[PDB]
């Protein structure tokens, strides 16, 4: 369980990892995991710029 | 219209200070020749705006007025002679031992080389040229403000 959130404090309270169901995305290294809080790199972030790109060349 | 006073036009030019020799009415008859040549409707959208404009046909009236007096004054044996003497600018001079030689002006129309003959159709056409640059844009209607654009600009 190395670098695996074994709680989450949603409202206050510290929910179990084991109560809830996570689902990541393609899970990062192990040495930037943190810098992501130990979630996954966001498909948001693969495709801000190309999809950028795209929409101005079609304007 | 702009209104034209002799106050102002005689303390310009100096030369043209007698009333005798140059009469308030001729002034004006003069002006209201000039305002053909430059149309003197006063708008804050035009180049010729304001006082540049008023400066513009005074200095077009003292032209006129320098060729008029050029034309009454003459002379040839006391007198006007039979087709009066045309204009131009001397691009060559020689009196007795004395000669001078002047660089030509780019006169490539016949308004500017009218305007050249005076040095207050010089002063006018310098005017006129320092004013003239870049140019107008007719027509045309704000396309560009309906398409989107780098960070959020004109959506």
């Amino acid at each position: 369980h190395f670098y695996e959130p074994d709680f989450w404090i949603i409202s206050g309270k510290k929910y179990h990892r084991s109560h809830l169901v996570v689902v990541r995305g393609p899970q990062p290294p192990d040495i930037l995991k943190p810098t992501y809080i130990f979630g996954g790199i966001p498909l948001t972030q693969r495709i801000y710029e190309r999809v950028y790109a795209a929409e101005r060349t079609a304007n | 219209m702009v209104i034209f006073d002799e106050h102002k036009f005689r303390t310009l030019f100096p030369e043209f200070a007698d009333p005798a020799a140059y009469p308030d009415v001729r002034l004006q008859m003069y002006f209201d020749i000039a305002c053909e040549f430059i149309s003197d409707r006063d708008s804050p959208y035009r180049i010729l705006n304001g006082k540049a404009l008023e400066a513009c046909l005074y200095l077009l009236t003292a032209h006129l007025l320098s060729l008029s007096t050029m034309q009454v004054q003459g002379a040839a044996g006391g007198g006007v002679t039979a087709g009066g003497t045309q204009g131009g600018f001397i691009t060559s001079a020689t009196v007795g031992e004395v000669s001078v030689a002047k660089l030509a002006p780019p006169a490539k129309n016949g308004w500017q080389w009218w305007l050249s003959g005076t040095p207050y159709g010089q002063e006018l056409w310098a005017l006129l040229s320092v004013k003239a640059v870049g140019g107008f844009y007719i027509g045309g209607l704000p396309e560009r403000r309906g398409f989107r654009k780098v960070g959020g600009t004109f959506w």
